[PDB]
């Protein structure tokens, strides 16, 4: 029953704050990572973030100017822009790690690709 | 940390062999996946080179060290969509360019 | 002026370390002094944490005048220091349920000593490392706490009311009380004089901190481990006196020997370590896992190291010390007829090397007041002194030193990145309720409980038992396979626990 839902998709001329509720799966031991897809371009990684500390990984095309957070009781990801010049104007999905579930034992492997994905927000510039 | 795919457009029919091969340019390591993204949908999960659950048996990844390459045995027109590699490291994630129809 | 405040709160955490010292060393003498089993000095050792708990929760919530409530938790903390000398001076001379007092001034010492360590780093960080060097000066007050028991079980427990030239026992007697009750008057009067200077939602972030299965994890382990180390150190100076034929001051002296330089060096390499080879959260976790597993296997190694039990006719031999046996023994002809209460604690072994009971139970006729008997029929001449351990047990008892600092060494640096291996795996807006909820876990779970269970195993040890009082002849092979074993038991699954951390850890995304 593993769901990601974003939403905070909108035009802007400029800063934007996106969000990627999750469910069916224990927050803790899991992931968020963005992922940028330009109109008819491929999938591009924005920043991710882990959710049992605040460790963070962001990305080279934006660094000074975007923010991700995750509060563990809400069950979300949060993702900030700042500065909206006109090249964030691509879609943004949200995606997890594959979770291991051996008996109530939850621990995340990066080795597996993301298994669970977002639908997306469109974001205009 | 960087991967690339040459092939991009592949075009094929019903009964056919599909092969897409993309390499690890920088930082290599075993964590590859594939991912299968219809037009307007998002990505799946296929080969990261073992079956995911529920993907027919059809998928293949393989590696010699730097050539990672997608395989399909029959060109079914149920997967006539963009193919993307994706590269997994501990706090690096990267994309390819796209191999299409 | 904040240089008055450092120098007050330096000697804040002296008093507090030197108080903690002075009641760890004590307790085999307040065991002896008032007739108590090892579960009810474990239980008065936990009711220090007891108190802590009692505290804690309300000054986590409440800041007041951190200055003055500091001081007040150092009033309080030479109040209870005081009250538990009291009894010395309300009770009658000892010879060879006062302890509610005890008990009552280990409470009021931890709830004295539960305001210092939070409210001083956070006046700490409100007005301006430091903590740090807070540290290194409080390990000044082990160093004195150790010295003073040290030279305070060589005096007798009534210095000041005897001529002293009429007590008959010594200090390597199992019957020797020492003068603890000065030790802690002062350390009561020197956290007196240090409180002198000072006068003048969440439970949600609570199922977070649980939904987290790595902090879950870390927690058993920590709680296990910590256990482990609490109930090793609540009874180590017991253990070597009853397994190695050890005065109380001798062992303190040498176990403050061991600990205190070892220690000291240990809170900076573990430290070090991290910082000069750059050590990533995994490559910490192998590195206190490494620190475990090297511990364990010291641990292990005490095993080989466990004395024989001692000849003694009545418990592991014949009342003849002809064959060996150690309840309900029967009488041989050459002491049934010397009838005797079948219950004198008067050790007197006999040059067959062969510890009897009493002279009446020895079948011994004649004394000579040193004291040496004659005719000890089931003897086959005497000495009051009962007969002390071989060669054999001094070798294991200088093995058992040296494999003591060892481990005392990488204890250190195993503990030092627990800590950091528990935050560092949650948010830091959230780290403050984690350090609070590993606190309660760990202090409660292991301080109250683990010298009540280690002291219940303990006396189920026991081979002699006084008046039941406290106890007179450990089963040595017995002794030291309880107290090994369980640590033993502790810290394996600890292990076992390292190693799914580790599993489970290494496949996490970090940034
Ligand atoms: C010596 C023994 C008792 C040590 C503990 C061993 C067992 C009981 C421990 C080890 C790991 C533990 C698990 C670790 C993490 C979680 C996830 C949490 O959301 C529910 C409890 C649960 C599922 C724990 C249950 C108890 C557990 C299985
Ligand atoms: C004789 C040689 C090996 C030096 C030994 C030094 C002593 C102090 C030991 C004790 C614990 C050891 C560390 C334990 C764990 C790790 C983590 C990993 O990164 C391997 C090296 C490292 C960091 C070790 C380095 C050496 C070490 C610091
Ligand atoms: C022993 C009995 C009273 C039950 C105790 C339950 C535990 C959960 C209680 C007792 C003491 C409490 C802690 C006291 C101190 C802190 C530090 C603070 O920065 C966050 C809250 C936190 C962490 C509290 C959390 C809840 C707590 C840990
Ligand atoms: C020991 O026993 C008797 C007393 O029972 C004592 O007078 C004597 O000197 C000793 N010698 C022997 C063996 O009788």
């Amino acid at each position: 029953e593993v769901q990601l839902v974003e939403s905070g998709g909108g035009l802007v001329q400029g800063s934007l704050r996106l969000s990627c509720a999750a469910s069916g799966f224990n927050f803790s031991s899991s992931s968020i990572h963005w992922v940028r897809q330009a109109p008819g371009k491929g999938l591009e990684w924005v920043a991710s973030i882990s959710s049992s500390s605040g460790s963070t990984s962001y990305a080279d095309s934006v660094k000074g100017r975007f923010t991700i957070s995750a509060d563990t009781s809400k069950n979300t990801a949060y993702l900030q822009m700042n500065s909206l010049r006109a090249e964030d104007t691509a879609v943004y999905y949200c995606a997890r790690y594959y979770i291991k579930r051996w008996w109530l034992m939850s621990w995340e492997d990066y080795s597996m690709g993301l298994d669970y994905w977002g639908q997306g927000t469109l974001v205009t510039v | 940390i960087q991967m690339t795919q040459s092939p991009s457009s592949l075009s094929a029919s019903v009964g056919d062999r599909v092969t897409i091969t993309c390499r690890a340019s920088q930082s290599v390591s075993s964590a590859v996946a594939w991912y299968q993204q219809k037009p307007g949908k998002a990505p799946k999960l296929l080969i990261y080179s073992s079956l995911y659950s529920g993907v027919p048996s059809r998928f293949s990844g393989s590696r010699s060290g730097t050539d990672f390459t997608l395989t399909i045995s029959s060109l079914q027109p149920e997967d006539f969509a963009t193919y993307y590699c994706q590269q997994s490291s501990s706090s690096l994630i990267t994309f390819g360019q796209g191999t299409k129809v | 002026g904040f240089k008055m405040f450092l120098a007050a709160l330096s000697f804040s955490y002296i008093a507090k370390a030197l108080g903690g010292i002075i009641m760890k060393i004590s307790i085999t003498q307040i065991e002896r002094r008032f007739d108590i089993s090892s579960s009810l000095a474990g239980l008065i050792d936990g009711s220090f944490e007891i108190g802590n708990l009692l505290v804690i929760v309300f000054v986590s919530y409440f800041g007041l005048h951190r200055p003055k409530l500091i001081g007040i938790g150092c009033l309080l903390m030479g109040t209870g220091s005081i009250l538990t000398s009291l009894p010395h001076f309300f009770m009658g001379y000892y010879r060879y349920h006062m302890w509610i007092y005890v008990f009552m001034g280990n409470m009021l010492r931890g709830i004295g000593e539960t305001p210092i360590v939070p409210l001083g780093i956070s006046y700490i960080d409100d007005f301006a490392l430091y903590l740090g060097s807070l540290n290194a000066i409080g390990m000044i007050g082990p160093v004195i706490g150790f010295a003073l028991g040290s030279l305070f079980a060589k005096m007798y427990v009534d210095i000041g009311y005897v001529d002293l030239s009429t007590i008959r026992i010594t200090p390597k007697d199992s019957r020797w009380v020492g003068a603890w009750w000065l030790g802690f008057l002062v350390s009561g009067l020197f956290s007196i004089i240090s409180s002198i200077p000072f006068f003048f939602g969440f439970f949600q972030s609570l199922k977070s901190i649980l939904t987290n299965p790595l902090y879950v994890i870390f927690l058993l382990l920590t709680l296990l481990q910590v256990s482990s180390f609490i109930g090793s150190f609540t009874y180590v100076f017991k253990y070597m006196e009853q397994q190695y034929g050890q005065s109380a001051s001798h062992a303190n002296f040498l176990l403050g020997i061991i600990t205190i330089p070892t220690v000291a060096t240990g809170m900076f390499l573990g430290g070090f370590i991290i910082k000069k080879f750059k050590l990533s959260l995994v490559g910490i976790a192998k590195f206190s896992f490494l620190t475990s597993m090297i511990s364990f296997l010291f641990q292990l190694l005490y095993f080989p190291l466990i004395c024989e039990s001692k000849s003694v006719a009545g418990l592991t031999l014949t009342y003849d010390g002809n064959n060996s046996v150690h309840v309900d023994v029967p009488l041989s002809y050459c002491n049934s007829e010397c009838n005797c209460d079948e219950s004198q604690w008067e050790p007197v072994c006999g040059n067959n090397g062969i510890t009897y009971l009493s002279p009446c139970l020895a079948g011994c006729k004649s004394s000579s007041g040193h004291t040496v008997f004659y005719n000890c029929s089931c003897v086959e001449s005497a000495h009051l002194g009962e007969c002390p351990r071989d060669n054999t047990c001094t070798r294991k008892f200088f093995i058992y030193v040296a494999i003591q600092v060892i481990n005392s060494l990488f204890s250190a640096t195993g503990g030092t990145t627990f800590i950091l291996l528990t935050v560092k795996i949650v948010q830091p807006e959230l780290k403050a309720l984690a350090m609070g909820f590993q606190s309660m876990v760990i202090r409660t779970l292991g301080g109250i409980l683990a010298p009540i269970y280690f002291g219940a195993l303990i006396d189920k040890t026991c081979m002699k038992w006084s008046t039941q009082g406290a106890c007179r002849i450990y089963n040595s092979v017995f002794f030291g396979r309880v107290y090994l074993g369980l640590s033993i038991a502790l810290r394996f699954p600890a292990l076992v626990l390292y190693i799914v951390f580790i599993f489970a850890m290494k496949k996490k995304f970090q940034g």
